[PDB]
């Protein structure tokens, strides 16, 4: 009618913060320390047979 | 004399061993000791284990 009606705000999203090339960074670190730690727990054990 | 004398057993083995009954006695009980001591440090190699 001459006059402005607007529609304004709709509201809608659901999303979290993010990094693709943080992600594997996290796997990374995951896969080495797996490495470390199994290796830690084995050395030790053999290492253990006597002081 | 026979005091003195080495004289022989009549033994498991089938021997005829020429002794002293003293030294028989030697043998027989430092044998029955090593028994001891050497498991007993196997049980001190066995607590470098279970501990």
């Amino acid at each position: 009618g001459g006059v402005q009606v607007g529609t304004g705000t709709a509201v809608e999203s659901i999303v979290r913060l993010h990094d693709e090339y943080s992600y594997y960074k996290l796997k990374g670190a995951s896969n080495q320390l797996e490495y470390t730690k199994y290796m830690a727990s084995t050395l030790q054990e053999i290492a253990q047979r006597f002081p | 004399q026979l005091q003195y004398d080495k004289v022989n057993f009549y033994n498991e083995d089938g021997t005829i061993d020429n002794l002293t009954m003293e030294e028989y006695y030697r043998k027989l009980t430092g044998k029955i000791a090593s028994d001891g001591e050497n498991n007993n440090v196997v049980n001190s190699s066995n607590e470098t284990l279970y501990n």
